[PDB]
């Protein structure tokens, strides 16, 4: 038969499952809703491990339980009472013999040790992957150190000593490939001559590579703490979502730089060379699976200042028109083709983050925090699972590094790009649109001619890589 | 077959804008939502006896991607310009959203509606008369909606479709 | 995208976690932090087909030895890892093989035998002895180094191919 459990009066996690405290979805069960006590019981269940549940819970629990209260509850979970001797044990002891303690030994082996180990696994995952709770609350960290540091008994000893060391390392806190990265490519600008760096003087292959390294690093830096609770949309967004906002602001700045390069090139022939070069950069972004970069270019080409430049579009070579149109089609029909392409490529890649943000926000806004059942309020855990499915997808694409060499000067050039200067957004985007009207006036105004502005050759070196010995 | 209307929701972030489309598209009577499922933003409706399909673009959460606004807006035939009735800044933003729509669509007469959204019980700071006056100065309808009771939600979208039909 | 459930098993300290983290992050973990249970996901194209690997990294320490049935039920294929400088870990392989067969009630479970730490000169398990064992199981034998990446993709992606053909 099943093991007997402690009395629910001395140990709260032995209360029987009922529809008043846990609801399952329709081969381990999937929880739709439950009390916090039942969620923690299943987080640390004696019959099975649920590593996905541990990640989901630790990512999302702050919407229904404070960090200090979570720690209290898992310590309470850990402290399991042992059963009293059975009748057979009593009779053995009364005869001066050693009891078999069969039921006690089974309860230790099949209930206490698995539950206690799974509590420690929650602690380990909490410290390793969600350490911000402890960075923001020093007293929470003291309580965790004290709890782990006072666990006795040899069954847990290896993990207790390990978790103690992991905590200490996290308080004071390398990539291998088998292939070499390709050689850095140079065009008109030569190494070390940062003062000449520009859209047409750097090699378009190397522009796309260095922007991909930059955008990959920005993508990889975003933690779930910047996302759960929709905090990047709220008044404290600069405090709670700084890496996300840095990533978005880079994307916005690059798009505006592309627009500025285009509309400040008043000579039509030169402006065609500028647009063609940006489409070549887009082609390398596609080859690198840098979808953020792809959409940075597409957004610039569909901006109001650029979209209306019919005379420029007419002279773009047909093969480059097709590259741009295929990239644009990724976003059509609510990103249908983008989503399919992301799920088909071989990483590394740089996803477009905006879709994730909209889906997290709408999941949080469109589902209730609690479900009311039999007069009780149960935590709606299905809602939290949906959010954690999105953060898990984000994290899956954060693992794979690009096998590309950093060029520190080109990296710095793009880090310091500031197309808006000191201007405010409206002032700057009105400036870009007025430049568009200047260089290609609205019909029936005649098309003017403008002098050339570039003194170096406009011919592209192309986007096929070279390989000397 | 039936006409499809491509509608675009625009407005300040962080003040409950997404509740408008969620409440429309939702199973009205089950408070639940999965935005990831294909066609969680398409709804067949009957407006003035004529069946049509609404395709709604709501990029709520992407407000910081400001250089993508033009591309998103150009997909639309009609626009809901949404502010929160307890956030004066979101109301003051409306003028620039409307100007941007007109530029993107290259038209001085783009179908649009002004929507004042009640997203919580915090004190209202934009009175309905202020919003009615702004809407009249633009020549567009004004609809107020609740983010919690679904009041006004159908009216906002149906009024916009009527603006498209009567353009 | 087909999903594949891989499970990495073997004695404590043989490098199950280091192998998994090398595959997932291209990073070699120098620390020896004993695992309780960890899970990872990886999208990867194998033989032209995109799939999603769910990788369960399990506990090798003997104190966790009563908690294995639950993860063996869910796994579709198993990497059976020993370290080529630890004879005891090689002798432990047959216990994992027999438990997997019992739990899944099957003589035909996708598996790969992995001899890890092949960057180390001081080998105590000869390749021939491991290869003989693998042949008796009907499975391939792949020597790996989580430190250098030698053999790491080969081991995991060979297991995927065996699940695919199962
Ligand atoms: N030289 C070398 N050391 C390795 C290799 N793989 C793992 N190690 C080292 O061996 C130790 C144990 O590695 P680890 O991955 O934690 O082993 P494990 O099998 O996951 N242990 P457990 O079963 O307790 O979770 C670590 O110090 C790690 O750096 C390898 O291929 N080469
Ligand atoms: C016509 C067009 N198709 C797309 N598109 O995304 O497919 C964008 N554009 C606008 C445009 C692009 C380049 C240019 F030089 C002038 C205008
Ligand atoms: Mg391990
Ligand atoms: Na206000």
């Amino acid at each position: 038969g099943q093991m007997r459990l402690p009395s629910a009066d001395v140990y709260r996690f032995a209360e029987p499952d009922s529809e008043e405290n846990i609801i399952f979805e329709e081969g381990i069960p999937i929880i739709k809703a439950g009390t916090v006590i039942k969620l923690i019981e299943r987080l640390t269940y004696h019959m099975y491990a649920d590593p996905n549940f541990v990640r989901t819970f630790l990512t999302t629990y702050r919407s229904f339980c404070k960090p200090q209260e979570l720690l209290s509850l898992i310590i309470e979970r850990f402290e399991i009472p042992e059963p009293e001797p059975t009748e057979a044990d009593r009779i053995a002891i009364e005869n001066g013999d050693q009891p078999l303690s069969a039921e006690l030994k089974r309860f230790r082996k099949e209930y206490i040790q698995p539950v206690q180990l799974r509590v420690l696994n929650v602690c380990r995952h909490w410290v390793e992957h969600h350490f911000y709770d402890f960075e923001r609350d020093a007293y929470l960290l003291q309580r965790m150190e004290e709890f782990i540091g006072t666990v006795r008994g040899k069954a847990m000893k290896k993990w207790v000593e390990s978790i103690t060391k992991i905590i200490q390392r996290k308080k004071i806190a390398n990539i291998t490939f088998q292939s070499s990265p390709p050689t850095v490519e140079w065009h008109i600008s030569r190494p070390g001559h940062i003062e000449t760096f520009d859209l047409l003087t750097l090699h378009p292959i190397e522009i796309a590579r260095q922007l991909t390294l930059l955008e990959s690093d920005l993508y990889r830096a975003v933690q779930p703490s910047e996302l759960v609770g929709s905090v990047w949309t709220k008044e404290d967004k600069e405090i709670n979502s700084p890496n996300l906002l840095k990533m978005i602001r880079h994307t916005t700045n690059l798009t505006l730089w592309f627009e500025k390069c285009i509309v400040e090139t008043e000579n039509l022939e030169e402006r065609v060379a500028v647009v063609s070069r940006i489409i070549e950069i887009l082609q390398v972004f596609q080859e690198l699976n840098n979808f953020n970069g792809v959409l940075e270019v597409v957004s610039a080409m569909n901006s109001s200042p650029v979209y209306r430049l019919d005379h420029t579009f007419e002279q773009i070579p047909s093969r480059q028109k097709k590259i741009l149109e295929e990239a644009h089609e990724l976003s059509e029909d609510h990103y249908k083709k983008y989503l399919a392409k992301l799920r088909s490529i071989n990483p590394p890649c740089v996803p477009f983050f905006g879709i994730y943000l909209t889906n997290i926000l709408k999941t949080e806004e469109g589902n209730p925090e609690v479900l009311k059942r039999h007069g009780k309020e149960l935590i709606n855990f299905s809602k939290r699972r949906k959010v954690a499915e999105i953060t898990g997808e984000i994290q899956q694409y954060q693992n794979q590094p690009y096998c590309l060499r950093v060029e520190s000067d080109i990296k710095r050039f793009f880090e310091n790009l500031n197309p808006m200067g000191n201007s405010m957004e409206k002032e700057f985007t009105d400036y870009l649109f007025n430049k568009s009207l200047e260089i290609e006036p609205r019909n029936p105004k005649p098309l003017p001619r403008f002098p050339k502005k570039y003194s170096y050759p406009l011919k592209s070196p192309g986007v096929r890589p070279s390989n000397p010995r | 077959g039936m006409t499809e209307y491509k509608l675009v929701v625009v407005g300040a972030g962080g003040v409950g804008k997404s509740a408008l489309t969620i409440q429309l598209i939702q199973n009205h009577f089950v408070d639940e939502y999965d935005p990831t499922i294909e066609d969680s933003y398409r709804k067949q409706v009957v407006i003035d006896g004529e069946t049509c399909l609404l395709d709604i673009l709501d990029t709520a959460g992407q407000e910081e991607y400001s250089a993508m606004r033009d591309q998103y807006m150009r997909t639309g035939e009609g626009f809901l310009c949404v502010f929160a009735i307890n956030n004066t800044k979101s109301f003051e933003d409306i003028h620039q959203y409307r100007e941007q729509i007109k530029r993107v669509k290259d038209s001085d007469d783009v179908p649009m509606v002004l929507v004042g959204n009640k997203c919580d019980l915090a004190a209202r700071t934009v009175e309905s008369r202020q919003a009615q006056d702004l809407a009249r100065s633009y020549g567009i309808p004004y609809i107020e909606t609740s983010a919690k009771t679904r009041q006004g939600v159908e009216d906002a979208f149906y009024t916009l479709v009527r603006e498209i039909r009567q353009h």
